[PDB]
RNA sequence: UAAUUUUUUAAAUAUACUUAUUUAAUCUAUAAUUAGAAUAUAUUGAAUCUAUUCUGUAUAUUCUUUUAUAGGGGUUAUAGGC
């Protein structure tokens, strides 16, 4: 369960980072729904 | 001070030292109508909630124009 | 906050709508065409 | 036809640059100066490997596709988003930068140039003396 | 942003760095003639030799 | 310009209407929910529908925190390039014999 | 308890004046609003019929346009000569 994080390899580009000409795929300023999730306010709300 | 002296016989003053017409008419034209489409649409939003067909729902809003462009026949009437 | 899972509600079921006709040409892409072969990949390019 | 220069020429030529330093890039004319600058971005860029890759092939299913309406009576055309996407820079933000007292003045007119001396004192005037 | 803008004496002065003359020469070398200066420097030592 | 201002107008409130300022409907959206987190499905309903909307990625980035703030893509080969350690110099050596010969 | 007018000598400074040389037309920042054109995408509406079109709005781009706010500075954009 270190399957979460979410990297952009700025050295190597295209060999390590796939499908980077897409712009969906790849953002400036990228979510981590994990956090969003494991914040206790957003389970109490869904709750509610 | 008010007054100072140059020189000899020469004296001078020294110099060293909400408008309610717009308040209205940005009232009438600008601020009423941004106020009334939250009010006349969420009126209505309401009004659509509890119907669910898309008949009514598409001849309100069609009802609603009409009744709204009266009101810029009456303004080009005016100067 | 209500509101803006209505806001999912929408876009989740555009985005499944949209895939699941997708799915269905591609088991008839299988079959029904001359050109099997590309229409398999036109239809997921155009999901990318 | 040898172009030959003058005396004042070479003022620029030595002080802006030093015979001691080594030769650069920047020594270069700038039209190749870009090429390597073209020449170290390219092989980073995702578009434009991608692009170069793949335009013959672009170039070929444009006609495999074309030649079935020929043999299908019906006018050849285009489908949609039969391509990749690429980026559309323009729809994109991208930054625009990565990063007493005295007064003297003038007045003229047809052929007189008037010259004013403004010193502080009382209304007072003079003119040619 | 130091200014291009530049007075006489700095595009004079910046001239003579480049230019220099020779006490037997009395001729400069940095306006592009140094080839012609070598004849005299050895035409005044083979007539005397 | 009366015949102008008179079709702009029905156009923008036309527009608003498609505006949700309400719930639509309850079972839908409980029974959307109760599918979803049965099994953990709801952080792709996130992440996809984050990523072609910039509306719900706002509500819901405050909720994140630690963020982080990469250059733009188009604009990363010549930030990597600015940035070159004194290692890249060796490549930047041959690529600089490599035009050079060219030249 | 002053220092007028004029002449002369020595030095610095920039502001007329003299010379050379560069530029010269209609602006920004924002907003609303008007007039309209070109594309591309999205899209409401219109089919008594070329709806593979037309129109309208938004978005981005490409020049154009009214008013407002604030602030920014004008002619040479012309007239002769050869
Ligand atoms: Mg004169
Ligand atoms: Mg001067
Ligand atoms: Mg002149």
């Amino acid at each position: 369960k270190n399957d979460d994080q979410f990297n952009i390899d700025t050295e190597n580009i295209i060999d390590n980072n796939p499908s980077i000409h897409k712009p969906l795929y790849y953002m400036r300023s990228p979510l981590d729904a994990k956090q969003i999730v494991e914040n206790p306010e957003f389970q109490k709300f869904l709750k509610a | 001070e008010k007054f100072r002296v140059l020189a000899k016989k020469t004296t001078i003053p020294n110099r060293r030292l909400m408008p309610p017409i717009e308040q209205f008419r940005t009232y009438t034209k600008q601020i009423l109508p941004q106020m009334e489409q939250s009010i006349e649409i969420s009126m209505l939003q309401k009004q659509f909630q509890e119907i669910k067909s898309e008949e009514l729902k598409q001849d309100l809003i069609r009802a609603y124009t009409r009744r709204r462009i009266k009101d810029l026949a009456n303004q080009f009437s005016k100067l | 906050f209500a509101k803006n899972l209505d806001y999912l509600r929408e876009k989740h079921e555009e985005r499944s709508k949209i895939i699941n006709q997708y799915l269905h040409r591609m088991r008839a892409a299988s079959i029904n065409s001359n050109i099997p072969l590309k229409e398999i990949l036109r239809q997921f390019i155009s999901s990318t | 036809h040898p172009k030959e220069l003058d005396i004042v020429d070479y003022g620029s030529s030595n002080s802006k640059e030093q015979e001691n330093r080594k030769r650069g890039e920047r020594d270069l004319s700038k039209d190749n100066q870009i090429e390597i600058e073209l020449y170290r971005r390219i092989k980073t860029d995702p578009f434009f490997r991608h692009y170069i890759q793949n335009e013959i092939k672009y170039f070929t299913e444009r006609i495999e596709d074309g030649v079935l309406d020929i043999a299908q009576v019906i006018v050849p055309a285009d489908r949609k988003n039969d391509t990749p996407f690429y980026y559309d820079p323009t729809l994109e933000d991208i930054p625009l930068d990565l990063i007493g007292i005295k007064v003297f003045a003038s007045g003229k007119r047809k052929t007189s140039s008037c010259l004013v001396v403004i010193k502080e004192g009382t209304g007072k005037v003079f003119v040619n003396n | 942003k130091g200014r291009q803008y530049k007075k006489q004496k700095e595009e004079v002065q910046a001239i003579a760095e480049n230019v220099f003359l020779d006490e037997e020469t009395k001729l400069p070398y940095g306006i592009g003639l140094d080839d012609y200066i070598e004849l005299i420097k050895e035409e005044s030592i083979t007539t005397k030799t | 310009s009366r015949s102008g201002t008179i079709v702009k107008t029905m156009q923008k409130i036309s527009d608003k209407f498609k505006v949700k300022q309400t719930v639509a409907d309850k079972q839908k959206l409980q029974s959307f929910l109760t599918e979803q987190t049965r099994d953990g499905s709801i952080k792709e309903t996130i992440d996809v529908t984050a990523k072609y909307d910039a509306e719900f990625k706002t509500f819901i980035k405050d909720y994140q925190a630690k963020h982080k703030q990469y250059p733009h893509i188009l604009d990363l080969s010549h930030y990597s390039r600015e940035n070159s350690t004194l290692s890249k110099s060796n490549q930047l050596r041959q690529e600089e014999i490599d035009m050079i010969e060219e030249f």
